[PDB]
C-alpha cells in the first residue's frame, strides 16, 4: 500500500522549488497524513499600484512581467481588457493569431512543467543508473511509440553522462534530492527512470523549438511584442513561409508530445494509481480558451473551444455559465490593510501590510479569490471536468483512452494523478488542433492581411479581459478615468487555486488538497511536493 | 573527472522570464552547459531538493573549496527590513549580500536584477533596487526583459574562460550592447527617408515603415536584438512592434509612454 510514517508535527517546505516564484507550505500533521495546511506566498512586487496613473496602452507591457513562465498570457489578457474597455473588436486575422500564440504557450508550459519542474517527484534519476539499457529499450517498445530515441543505444548513451556525471561528485540540480538513496514514495523500476530521465534531456531541447515556433508569430520569447489594442502588430506571421516554418516546428513538438509526454505521463500513472485517491477538490471554473468570437467578454465564454464553466461540488451533471459578477477577492489572511474584503475586482484594493512570518491570521501576499463564497480549482483539470462534462469530443475521447489504459473511473480524476493527467490530456488536445487552426490563419491571412482596428480612448470607461492561461482562468480588469488607468486588477489562476484562506476561514484549493496527503518520511516530504506541483504553482502570477 | 566551476543562482524579485530566457541557449544547449561546463549547484525553478534540503545545498555550494561565482535574477525589494521578498524565512538581501561577499564574480541576469526591473518602476511600493545599488558592489550587467540567451551565456564562458568582458557605462559586455537596436534596424532607409506609420492599422504599418512615430525607442537602446535574433527566428520590430528599451536601465519610467516619443 501507500507509504505512511507515524510522523505527528509540523512540516514546513521552503522554498518549494520546481515552481515560479516563492512559495513556503506550513503543514500540520498526525500519524503520518497531513490534517492541516497554509499555502505562504513570500515575495510582493505590486503590479496594480505601479500601473495606477498609466497609460492604458502601456498595461501589457507591465503586466506581461507578471511572469516569464506563463509569458505572454498576461499581455494577451490586458489586451483582451483594453479592447474592452475600448469598445474596439479586433480583425478576425488578431483573434487566430493571439490563440494560435497561446496554443503555442500551452505546448511550451505543459512540456517544461511536467519534465523539468515536476518528474523528480516521480522518478529517481539516480535509479536509472541500475537499468539495464537492452531491458529498457524492450519495456520503452511496451508502453510508447516506436522511436530511435528509446534504442538500446540511445538509452544507454543517456545512463553513460549521468553516470559520468553522479561518479564526478558534482550533482548539481540534484543534490541532495529527496530520491537519492532510494525512497519508499518512489516507486518507478529503474528501467522506467532511465525511460524519462532520457526525455527529461531530450524535452531540454524540444522546448527550444516549442519556443521558436511562438516566436514566430510572437516576435520572441519570453516576453511576445505583437500584441497592440485592435489586435496584433505582426503581419509577418499571416504570411506563406513564416507560417509553413511555424506548422514544421509545431509538428515536431506534437511529435514529441505524443510519443515521449503522454505515455510517460500514463506509465507513472500507472505505478502511482493510489495518487488516484490523494489530493482531490471540489471546484472548478475555467472562463474557457480558443473562442471563435472574442469580440466581447461574453461572446469569449460563450464561443471558447474549450469551454468556459462552474462545476460546484464534483456535480459533472450542472456546467453553470461563469457570473463574471460574482467573483471576488478577500485579504482578511493576507498580508493587505483591514477593510478590503469581498471586492469585486473593478472595485479591487491593493494596500500591502506585512505582519511577521507564520502569523496565522495573515501569512500571504496572495489574496484569496472566491466565487460566491466558494474557493475554484482552476487550469487544465477545471477546463477537462467541464469539457467533459459538457461532451467536447477532442476532451471526451481522450479522457475516454486515460481511463481505459488506467482501468479507472472518471472520479479517479479528482485528484493530484487526475490534476497530472488533465495537463497532458489537454496538450495532447491543442496538438491535434494546430494544423487545423494554422491552416484558418493561413488562408483567411492570404486573403486578406488586416489585423489591427481602429479604436477610440474613451474618457472614462471599465473593461475585462479574459484568458485560459495554462494554469487556468486569467481577468484583467481596468478602470479608465481622465483617459489614464484609474484601477487595474489582475486575478490570476494561481491566485485562485494556491492564496490563502478567505474571510470565511475556508482553505483555498491547494490547502485543502493538502487535507490527507501521507508522508512516508518526514525528513523529504516528496508527497506535498507532488500535489503543490500538480497545481503547477506560479507565485510572481498568483500575487503580482 | 575535471572539476567544473560552480554557480549559484539567486531568485529575489522576478518573473522567471530571466531563467526562461537562459534555458532558450542553444550553443549550447543547458544541458550540454550544466553536465560539461558549470557546475550548476543551486537554481530554485528546476533544482531536484526543497526547503531545508534546498537551502543546505545553497550553504554547501556557498561554503564549497573551490568557490563559485554568482547569477542574480531578479530586484532586492527592501522595505520593511527586507521582509516583503524572502527565501527559506530570510529576507532576499541578507542572502544575496552573503552569496555575494566570496563569489568569485556576480553577473545579474535581467534589467531587475542589474537596475531595479519592473518592482521598481514608480511609486516603487516595494522599494525594490538592482543588485549594484543594494549591496555596494560592481556587477556584470546582462539586462533586458529579458536578455538574448546569447548575451547572458556569452558573458558566463567569457568570464570563465577568459576574464571580465569590457563593461560600458552601465555595466553591460559590449561584445552584446555596444550597438544600438536602431543601428541594426532593417527599418532604418524609412527612418531616413521620414517613412513612418501613423498607426498599425495603416498601410504604411503594412510595408513594414519605420515604428518611431508609434514610440519605437531602438535609437536610445543599446542591444544586438535585429543582428542576433530571438529563438532564431525575430525579434519585436520585425514582428511589427516598436521598441520598448527594455535594457535600458529604469525603461519603465524613461521609456513610457510606449506608444509615444514624448
Ligand atoms: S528582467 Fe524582465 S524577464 Fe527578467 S526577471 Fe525582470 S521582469 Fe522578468
Ligand atoms: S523601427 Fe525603431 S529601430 Fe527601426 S529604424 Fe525605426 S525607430 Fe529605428
Ligand atoms: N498560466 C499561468 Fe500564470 C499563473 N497562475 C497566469 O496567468
Ligand atoms: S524591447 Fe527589448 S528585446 Fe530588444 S527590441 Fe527592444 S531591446
Ligand atoms: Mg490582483
Ligand atoms: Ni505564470
Amino acid at each position: 500500500p501507500t507509504p505512511q510514517s507515524t510522523f505527528t508535527g509540523p512540516i514546513v517546505v521552503d522554498p518549494i522549488t520546481r515552481i515560479e516564484g516563492h512559495l513556503r507550505i506550513m503543514v500540520e500533521v498526525e500519524n503520518g497524513k497531513v490534517k492541516d495546511a497554509w499555502s505562504s506566498s513570500q515575495l510582493f512586487r505590486g503590479l496594480e499600484i505601479i500601473l495606477k496613473g498609466r497609460d492604458p496602452r502601456d498595461a501589457q507591457h507591465f503586466t506581461q512581467r507578471a511572469c516569464g513562465v506563463c509569458t505572454y498570457v498576461h499581455a494577451l489578457a490586458s489586451s483582451r481588457c483594453v479592447d474592452d474597455a475600448v469598445k474596439v473588436s479586433i480583425p478576425a486575422n488578431a483573434r487566430m493569431m493571439r490563440n494560435l500564440v497561446m496554443a503555442s504557450q500551452y505546448l511550451h508550459d505543459h512540456l517544461v512543467h511536467f519534465y523539468h519542474l515536476h518528474a523528480l517527484d516521480w522518478v529517481d534519476v539516480t535509479a536509472a543508473l541500475k537499468a539495464d539499457p537492452n531491458k529498457a529499450a524492450k519495456l520503452a517498445a511496451s508502453i510508447a511509440p516506436a522511436r530511435p530515441g528509446n534504442s538500446a543505444k540511445a538509452l544507454k548513451a543517456v545512463q553513460d553522462k549521468l553516470k559520468a556525471f553522479v561518479e564526478s561528485g558534482q550533482l548539481g540540480i540534484f543534490t541532495n534530492a529527496y530520491f537519492l538513496g532510494g525512497h519508499k514514495a518512489y516507486y518507478l523500476p529503474p528501467e522506467v527512470d532511465l525511460i524519462a530521465t532520457a526525455h527529461y534531456l531530450e524535452a531540454l531541447h524540444m522546448q527550444v523549438k516549442a519556443a521558436s515556433a511562438m516566436a514566430i508569430l510572437g516576435g520572441k520569447n519570453p516576453h511576445t511584442q505583437f500584441t497592440v489594442v485592435g489586435g496584433c502588430s505582426n503581419y509577418q506571421g499571416l504570411t506563406k513561409d513564416p507560417l509553413a516554418n511555424y506548422l514544421a516546428l509545431s509538428k515536431e513538438v506534437c511529435q514529441f508530445v505524443n510519443e515521449c509526454y503522454i505515455p510517460d505521463l500514463l506509465a507513472v500513472a500507472g505505478f502511482y494509481k493510489d495518487w488516484g485517491g490523494i489530493g482531490g477538490t471540489s471546484n472548478y471554473l475555467a472562463f474557457g480558451e480558443f473562442a471563435t468570437d472574442d469580440s466581447s467578454p461574453e461572446k469569449h465564454l460563450a464561443t471558447s473551444q474549450f469551454p468556459s464553466g462552474v462545476i460546484t461540488g464534483r456535480d459533472l451533471g450542472k456546467v453553470d455559465n461563469v457570473d463574471l459578477g460574482a467573483i471576488y477577492e478577500d485579504v482578511k489572511y493576507s498580508w493587505y490593510a483591514p477593510g478590503g474584503d469581498g471586492k469585486h475586482p473593478y472595485d479591487g484594493v491593493t494596500d500591502p501590510k506585512y505582519t511577521k512570518l507564520d502569523d496565522k491570521d495573515h501569512y500571504s501576499w496572495m489574496k484569496a479569490p472566491r466565487y460566491k463564497g466558494k474557493a475554484m480549482e482552476v487550469g487544465p483539470l477545471a477546463r477537462t471536468f467541464i469539457a467533459y462534462a459538457k461532451g467536447q469530443p477532442d476532451f471526451k475521447k481522450v479522457v475516454d483512452m486515460v481511463l481505459g489504459k488506467l482501468s479507472v473511473p472518471a472520479t479517479a480524476l479528482h485528484s493530484t494523478l487526475g490534476r497530472t493527467a488533465a495537463r497532458g490530456i489537454e496538450t495532447a488536445i491543442v496538438c491535434a488542433n494546430m494544423e487545423k487552426w494554422i491552416k484558418e490563419m493561413a488562408d483567411s491571412g492570404a486573403k486578406d492581411n488586416t489585423l489591427c482596428a481602429k479604436w477610440e480612448m474613451p474618457e472614462e470607461s471599465k473593461g475585462v479581459g479574459l484568458a485560459d492561461a495554462p494554469r487556468g482562468a486569467l481577468s484583467h480588469w481596468i478602470r479608465i478615468k481622465g483617459k489614464k488607468i484609474d484601477n487595474f486588477q489582475l486575478v490570476v489562476p494561481s491566485t485562485w487555486n494556491l492564496g490563502p484562506r478567505g474571510a470565511q476561514g475556508d482553505k483555498s484549493p491547494v490547502e485543502e488538497a493538502l487535507i490527507g496527503t501521507p508522508i512516508a518520511d518526514p525528513k523529504r516530504p516528496v508527497e506535498i511536493l507532488r500535489t503543490v506541483h500538480a497545481f503547477d504553482p506560479c507565485i510572481a502570477c498568483g500575487v503580482h | 573527472a575535471k572539476h567544473r566551476p560552480s554557480v549559484v543562482w539567486l531568485h529575489n524579485a522576478e518573473c522567471t522570464g530571466c531563467t526562461e530566457a537562459a534555458i532558450r541557449t542553444i550553443k549550447p544547449y543547458i544541458d550540454a552547459l550544466i553536465l560539461d561546463t558549470i557546475s550548476l549547484d543551486y537554481q530554485e525553478t528546476i533544482m531536484a531538493a526543497a526547503g531545508e534540503a534546498a537551502e543546505a545545498a545553497l550553504h554547501q555550494a556557498l561554503e564549497g573549496k573551490d568557490g563559485y561565482y554568482l547569477v542574480v535574477e531578479g530586484g532586492l525589494p527592501t522595505i520593511d527590513g527586507g521582509q516583503w521578498g524572502m527565501v527559506a524565512g530570510h529576507p532576499m538581501i541578507e542572502t544575496t549580500k552573503k552569496a555575494a561577499a566570496k563569489a568569485k564574480g556576480i553577473i545579474c541576469i535581467g534589467t531587475c536584477s542589474a537596475y531595479g526591473g519592473v518592482q521598481k518602476a514608480k511609486p516603487n511600493p516595494s522599494q525594490a533596487k538592482g543588485v549594484s545599488e543594494a549591496l555596494g558592489v560592481k556587477t556584470i550587467n546582462i539586462p533586458g526583459c529579458p536578455p538574448n540567451p546569447i548575451n547572458f551565456v556569452g558573458a558566463v564562458v567569457h568570464v570563465l574562460t577568459k576574464g571580465i568582458p569590457d563593461l560600458d557605462e552601465n555595466g553591460r559586455p559590449k561584445l552584446f550592447y555596444g550597438e544600438l537596436v536602431h543601428d541594426n534596424c532593417p527599418r532604418l532607409p524609412h527612418f531616413e527617408a521620414s517613412e513612418f506609420a501613423p498607426s498599425f492599422d495603416s498601410e504604411e504599418a503594412k510595408k513594414g515603415f519605420c515604428l518611431y512615430e508609434l514610440g519605437c525607442k531602438g535609437p536610445v537602446t543599446y542591444n544586438n536584438c535585429p543582428k542576433v535574433l530571438f529563438n532564431q527566428v525575430n525579434w519585436p520590430v520585425q514582428a511589427g512592434h516598436p521598441c520598448l528599451g527594455c535594457s535600458e536601465p529604469d525603461f519603465w519610467d524613461t521609456m513610457t509612454p510606449f506608444y509615444e516619443q514624448g
